[PDB]
């Protein structure tokens, strides 16, 4: 189930959130498939971090991205995992 | 290395107000939720409130909504609890807690040392000590009555008698004062040839009493 | 508020037993159920999060299971350090809520209490109050009934009980019940007795006194 | 990943408009929305300085007459009206796989 | 400001260490790269170090021979170059990342000559 996901709209939505929608809607629809499933929701967030790690070449941009990423389930109307390592 | 150092609390009259504070180190305070939890004497844990890192999300348990106010100062790495219109029900040990991670669902993990909050209009009073006289093995004791605040200490023959001793937990009376009894069980034979005294000490009032417990006419 | 309902409230068991504590939520809380251990005077220690996941350092004998409304903490082989109080805890939605708690005590052989009644001291009566104490000493299990009768009349709402925690040496309980009256009320009756019921006793036991005696 | 540029030499009339093209061997679109292409001007005697970054966005000190466009592999740096301090080697660079600069275009004054 | 030290003539197969002193911005908030400029060859990218120093990535050309390091205390990006070679001769630039994988501020330059 995890291998099948298209999290590119989440990566697009987050980096535009850092610069300062079509992708916020599409991102929440993708994340909705993991609602109230903590292990699988965490892997989705981790895979967004994994793909974006090379592109965050600065402490302040990295922390804002992490912060916005931790708030992404809540801002989509979903529960975040109790624990999810983003390092 | 996570440290949670609480401060404040103490004695307060019903209807009064206290501000408990807690300062945190060893984690990213500005990203973490923080919560307050209490435990009344001899009762279970009672979750009270939490506050998001930004301070924009706040929740209060129904038992406390409208009376307490949680706040935080990320620059000071501190979280506060303003308790107003206090009641006797609120007497409890209050715990600061930090969750295990930086999400809104993250469960409490690290706890402060706890702060005792006592809500009472009573004044400091030393106990009155009355004997509980004998009538196989026999039983005798002393009744420590009408003291405030807690605690009191009780030994027998100045620490020489320890076996068979049961010093019961204090009860809070309708008067707002505490009472307890300390009893010791001993052989019937030793009674006349042995002097039994209970040594009661109440530090807040600076009281020491050593009442003898002898049989009766 | 999501109400958390724990069973049992109390539990006695021996070292090596398999213990099971259950927690039922008022509504579906998915897997967002946590388990804490608390020893007296100490802050709780997290055992399990996400209903199945062990916190780092928690021994393997603790195991959690469940999803939805019904959850279970299991201790496969109880150890001496496991006698404590256990709480369930939901972080599914705020305000969070603990279960009522489960105290896990040590099991042992039945033991009848030795009952002792004490009349109020003369020194006390000179103050205007009378306390009559009924003592149950070194018994087990905790379950016990203490009934105050004044001239064969059942008293209600003027007595307070107090119990000790399990004793280190023998794992028994001791209890005291204190009947409080005014000197005036105390002196309008003759017979004071406390009737004690406990399974270790073949029959209920009564200890009585007559206000002028001994 | 290989970066090429056309023209290798673009003599300009000052005041007139000018363009340089850059092309990558593979698409420069990342999993986020960004096109990881920059432009860098190395003037005579100076180090390279940032003109345009991430495809369209321009730098703080770079005035508005520097534009940058493109999508996929082809990217174009347009200039509205050429001026004095606009002469040197114009490298493009991708930031997708690692960091690969183009050979560069010389901005002669014709 | 990115003052760049080190960089002398070296023999083939030798070792050299470069330093870069930072001024004008919070050094502990930005990834830092080394990029070199050849006489004949174009602009080549060298190595990488996150602001925390946690991550470090290297160009294929000069990987295993160069090791990158930062001292956030002294605010200095070091490049320890070992097994220098004629191909490694170039001007070496201390590049200041912009936070989103772009070279915002470049140094002035320091030359390295692999020659006998």
């Amino acid at each position: 189930q995890l291998e099948r996901a298209n999290l590119r709209p989440c990566e697009q939505h987050l980096m535009q959130k850092i610069q300062r929608s079509q992708h916020q809607e599409r991102c929440c629809n993708e994340l909705n498939e993991f609602e109230n499933n903590q292990r699988c929701m965490c892997e989705a967030l981790q895979q967004i971090m994994e793909n974006q790690s090379d592109r965050l070449q600065g402490r302040q941009q990295e922390q804002q991205f992490k912060r916005e990423l931790r708030n992404l389930p809540q801002q989509c109307g979903l529960r975040a995992p109790q624990r999810c390592d983003l390092d | 290395q996570v440290q949670l150092v609480q401060s404040g609390g103490g004695l307060v009259k019903p209807g009064g107000s206290l501000r408990l504070s807690c300062t945190a180190s060893g984690f990213s305070f500005s990203d973490s939720y923080m919560s307050w939890i209490r435990q009344a004497p001899g009762k279970g844990l009672e979750w009270l409130t939490y506050i998001s890192g930004s301070g924009e999300i706040i929740s209060y348990a129904d038992s406390v909504k409208g009376r307490f106010t949680i706040s935080r100062d990320n620059a000071k790495k501190s979280v506060y609890l303003q308790m107003d219109s206090l009641r006797a029900e609120d007497t409890a040990v209050y715990y600061c807690a930090r969750p295990s991670d930086y999400f809104e669902t993250s469960e409490e993990l690290d706890w402060g040392q706890g702060t005792l909050v006592t809500v009472s209009s009573a004044s400091t009073k030393g106990p009155s000590v009355f004997p509980l006289a004998p009538s196989g093995t026999a039983a005798l004791g002393c009744l420590v009555k009408d003291y405030f605040p807690e605690p009191v200490t009780v030994s027998w023959n100045s620490g020489a008698l320890t076996s068979g001793v049961h010093t019961f937990p204090a009860v809070l009376q309708s008067s707002g004062l505490y009472s307890l009894s300390s009893v010791v069980t001993v052989p019937s034979s030793s009674l006349g040839t042995q002097t039994y005294i209970c040594n009661v000490n109440h530090k807040p009032s600076n009281t020491k009493v050593d009442k003898r417990v002898e049989p009766k006419s | 508020e999501i109400v958390m309902t724990q069973s049992p409230s109390s539990l006695s068991a021996s070292v090596g037993d398999r213990v099971t504590i259950t927690c039922r939520a008022s509504q579906s809380i998915s897997t967002y159920l946590n388990w804490y251990q608390q020893k007296p005077g100490k802050a709780p220690n997290l055992l399990i999060y996400a209903a199945s996941s062990l916190h780092s350092g928690v021994p393997s004998r603790f195991r959690g299971s469940g999803s939805g409304t019904d959850f279970t903490l299991t201790i496969t082989s109880l150890q001496p350090d496991d006698f404590a109080t256990y709480y369930c805890h939901q972080s599914y939605s705020a305000p969070r809520t603990f279960g009522q708690g489960t105290k896990l005590e040590i099991k042992r052989t039945v033991a009848a209490p030795s009952v002792f009644i004490f009349p109020p001291s003369d020194e006390q009566l000179k103050s205007g109050t009378a306390s009559v104490v009924c003592l149950l000493n070194n018994f087990y299990p905790r379950e016990a009934k203490v009934q105050w009768k004044v001239d064969n009349a059942l008293q209600s709402g003027n007595s307070q009980e107090s119990v000790t925690e399990q004793d280190s040496k023998d794992s028994t309980y001791s209890l005291s019940s204190t009947l409080t009256l005014s000197k005036a009320d105390y002196e309008k009756h003759k017979v004071y007795a406390c009737e004690v019921t406990h399974q270790g006793l073949s029959s209920p036991v009564t200890k009585s006194f007559n206000r002028g005696e001994c």
